Order: C-alpha cells, then structure tokens, then sequence
C-alpha cells in the first residue's frame, strides 16, 4: 500500500467521473500479464485494486480446467481433489501471489500493454457513444470514402459507417460533406460499434419536416 | 542524461538478448551474424512529450528509464564469426559492473 | 543403357519410464521428494498411478500444494492420473 | 567426427595449462582421424588421461562398433607430470564434402 | 555399381 494508486487514481482528468478502481485495476491488470509474458511460467494473473485506499495487488491464477495445456495455469478434479475437491472445472480461481518488479523489459511491455488498454477504453468509449442513441437523425462528416462504404467522424471521437446499399440510389455521399441521416442499425465492428443509417426512407423526411416547420 | 548501458532495451526480441551478460555484454566465445546485438546502451531521448499513457506508465513503475532511445552496438552487416575477448575501461569515480 | 545395363550387371547388388523409477530419482527437489513420497510412492510410478488426493491432502504437504502442482506436476513430473501397467504406463511397454 | 566437447575451455581460440600444443591442432588431427562404425550411426566418443605422453586415438575409450583403424596417430602431448585432459567425440556418417559454414544450419540452440 | 545403374534405370523411359 504505497498509497501512489491512490493519486494515480486521483490524476483524476479522464478517470474520475469513470470508475477508478476498475481503470486502476485494468491497467494493474494489463502490467501483470506482461510479467507473465515476461516469466517463463505460462500462469494467469489476476490484479485486485481497491477504491477506497487506492493500492492494489497481484494474484497469479490457477485456472481449474479439465485439460493439461497452460501447466503453470493448468488444474483437474483429481487435482482439485487436493484442496478436499473444493475447486470445480472452468473456475479461475487464484492460489498464488507476486510481489514486484522493477523490469525495464516488462516496462516496454506494459507501455504497449497500456497502449492497448487506451485504445479499448477509446474503442468502450465509441461503443458507448453509439449505444447512447442506438438510431436516430443525426449528421455526419464522412472522413473516409472506401470501396461502396463511408466512414464519417463525429463530436466525442465518435465515428459511423454508410454503406451504398443502405444509401440513396441516386445520392451519393463524399468525403467532407456532411451528410444527414436516420440511423437504424449499429453493427459491432473491430474496437467498437458505429452506427449505419439509411437516408431515403419517409421517416427521414418527417424528421425532417418536424424539426423545420 | 548520461548513456547507459544496461541489457534491456525494447523493440529487440530475447532471441537478440539472450547471450547478454547481468549488464548487457554478450559471454565469451558466441557464434554470432551480422547484425547480432554484442553490447545494449541507451541514450536518455528526452521525454518532451506528455499523453495520458507515458506518465500514466511512469506513474505505474515510477521507472523514467522508458521513453529512451537506443545506442547499442551490434555486429557490422555481413561479417560473423565469435567473440574472444572484452576489455572494459571506465573514468575515475564512477562504479563498474558485476562483469568489470 | 541396356547394354550399360548388362556388361555391368552382375556387379550390381539389389507416460514416462522416468516414472517407473524412484520419485527421488526425478526432477523434483528435496522438498517435493517427500510430496512425492507423502503418498508412500518412493517411486514416480505409485505417483503417476495415482492422483493428487492422497498426496497433497496429506499431513506431508505443506501451503505450496497449489504451487508444486503448477512447478513438478506441470513439468510432466508425476500425479497426472496416469494410468500405470504396474509401475510405468500401459502403453509404454519397452520389453 | 562432427564436432567436439572439451571441457576445460570456452572456445576454439584459447590454451590450456599442462598442454604442449594449442586447440587448432588438435582439430586438425581429429579431422585427420578416421573410425569405422557399423551398428549404431551416431554414436559418441571421449576420453581422460594424464601424465606426460603422446596422445593417440589407441588411448580413446573404445565402444561396440568402434573401430580404430590406425590406432598409432598422434593427436598431441602433455607436458605436466599431473595432465589431465577432457574430450568428448561425436562421430556421424554422411556423404561428400560439408563445411563447416553449412552446420551454422542448427539454431536449435546448439 | 549400383548407383550407376540405378542412374541407367532413369534412362529405360520416354
């Protein structure tokens, strides 16, 4: 408890209204598979971040399986039955501990680790985003244009997809010009969803009319 | 900041940094290629530079060995063979290594 | 190349046996030699036969049981719930 | 002969204590023995001595299908009246010429 | 011998 997570967790400039502990815990989570990465024994990690003090922990796992493969991970009934057969098979129980490392190695590697967590909080974020409205009329600015399809930005990193299908037989969208319209599906794609919309329907033209007239 | 020599340096697989000693100076007769990592040293790049993942890291490790470029010396392309020798020389007042 | 052929041509002429061993003869070290033998299995062969119940539950164990089984064990030492001939695998019949 | 293991050194370009000769020779010489083999293909040879002597493939412990053909070449001397050498030889068959640039052909951490 | 005439062999073809 070096009581520095605590600060860390109150940096608090994109964390704080997000849960701390559970950004703290990720991130300590993201470190410790590194060090698994980083040790020869193929064994899960699992890091515990407490709230209300801030510090955490790491447990290495023991993955209560049916199977031998991952030996460090690797666990059966018959060897479950040492515990007076208390774990079951597909648990992920924890049964061991590591202290610290200092690791310049495992610190490249929890600098592309935090990388990767950044960019699933981004990507959690446009999902959320997306999810915030689920399909509605609303306006984008395509900033790619690829084979049939554009891709649009929006405010708060947020960005969707137009397909040609699910566009107008005769308008076609450009990169630059915004383009408005009623938002009907949401398809999860690679680091979140974006929303798909289809500017050709009566609907659209209501909408339209009711926010104009 | 004052070059350094330590063994661990990023974007290199073990597989380069595998015959390196404690410090960062391969062992004693190694059949080594060209281009095969014979002694790890990095220069402090200088952070200059802030996002919400470096001092997010630094603040994680409290380590500000990261973000600092590479200077090791590696085999010259084409040439191969093993290693014989080292000698180590170092200024007054200042500490050696395990290997020294 | 038939006759190549014929002038020359008469010329031409046309689970683990580590178990079966003792347990103290293995990989494990002195502190797992005594889990190996927590079960009376001075032999790998009694350990590989049988499992991590009678072994590691016993009063010869101590809190590295979660630990030994994820250092010796995993290493393909013994405990696996191999089913033995005697004392060395059916299957590994070197006779 | 593949390749060799003595034990008392740590690479090709070195001396050792109680030893008339250095190690290239002693290579060269091992190159220039020859054993026959018939059952096994693969097997590996070695050797300890001491005293001070010549040193012949006569000396080398012998196995099942070893065959010293010419059990009186030299391989080298020992100068120290307590000179204990080390040596294990790998013998293979095969065909033709193979330099030893080909054998870097391993890196299965050899 | 034999490796000759297993060279030979190849010929007793198209």
């Amino acid at each position: 408890m070096n009581k520095e997570i605590l600060a860390v967790v109150e940096a608090v400039s994109n964390e704080k209204a997000l849960p701390r502990e559970k950004i703290f815990e990720a991130l300590e989570s993201a470190l410790a598979t590194a060090t698994k990465k980083k040790y020869e024994q193929e064994i899960d990690v699992r890091v515990q971040i407490d709230r209300k003090s801030g510090d955490f922990d790491t447990f290495r796992r023991w993955l209560v399986v049916d199977e031998v493969t991952q030996p460090t991970k690797e666990i059966t009934l018959e060897a479950a039955r040492y515990e007076d057969e208390s774990l079951n098979l597909g648990d992920y129980v924890e049964d061991q501990i590591e202290s610290v490392t200092f690791d310049r190695i495992t610190t490249q590697t929890a600098k592309q680790v935090i990388v990767q967590k950044v960019r699933e909080a981004e990507r959690a974020m446009v999902v959320d985003q997306f999810r915030e409205h689920e399909g509605e009329i609303i306006t984008g600015v395509v900033k790619k244009v690829n084979r049939d399809n554009i891709s649009l930005d929006l405010g708060n990193n947020a960005e969707a997809v137009i397909l040609r299908e699910d566009m107008l037989p005769r308008e076609n969208f450009r990169p630059g010009d915004r383009v408005r319209g009623v938002l009907y599906s949401v398809r999860p794609e690679a680091r979140g969803a974006q929303l798909f919309v289809t500017r050709s329907k009566p609907e659209m033209l209501i909408e339209l009319f009711r926010i104009e007239v | 900041g004052p070059e350094e020599i330590t063994a661990d340096i990023p974007n290199v697989g073990e597989a380069a940094l595998s015959k390196l000693d404690e410090s960062g100076i391969v062992y004693i007769g190694a059949e080594v290629t060209g281009g095969d990592i014979l002694v790890g040293k990095v220069t402090p790049k200088g952070e200059t530079q802030l996002t919400p993942e470096e001092k997010l890291l630094r603040a994680i490790f409290g380590e500000k060995a990261s973000d600092v470029k590479d200077s090791s010396l590696r085999v010259p392309n084409g040439v191969s063979g093993t290693v014989i020798d080292v000698q180590v020389f170092t200024r007054d007042g200042v500490e050696k290594d395990k290997r020294a | 190349a038939t006759i190549l052929a014929e002038q020359l041509e008469a010329f031409v002429d046309l689970f683990d046996p580590i178990l079966l061993r003792p347990v103290d003869d293995l990989e494990l070290t002195v502190r797992s030699a005594n889990c190996l033998k927590a079960e009376a299995i001075h032999y790998i062969g009694d350990l590989v036969q049988r499992t991590e119940v009678e072994l590691l539950k016993t009063p010869n164990l101590g809190k590295k049981s979660l630990t030994e089984i994820k250092d010796v064990l995993a290493s393909r030492g013994l405990s696996l719930g191999m089913r033995l001939e005697n004392w060395p695998p059916a299957s590994i019949a070197d006779e | 002969v593949t390749e060799v293991e003595i034990d008392g050194v740590l690479h090709e370009y070195s001396t050792k204590e109680g030893v008339q000769e250095d190690i290239l020779e002693i290579l060269l010489n091992l190159k220039g023995l020859a054993v026959r083999v018939q059952g096994k293909d693969e097997v590996i040879l070695t050797l300890n001595k001491s005293g001070i002597g010549p040193v012949t493939a006569a000396d080398i412990t012998h196995d099942g299908d070893v065959e010293i053909v010419k059990p009186q070449h030299v391989i080298c001397h020992l100068t120290d009246e307590n000179a204990s050498i080390s040596m294990r030889i790998k013998v293979q068959r095969g065909r033709g010429y193979v330099p030893a640039s080909t054998r870097i052909h391993s890196e299965e951490d050899e």
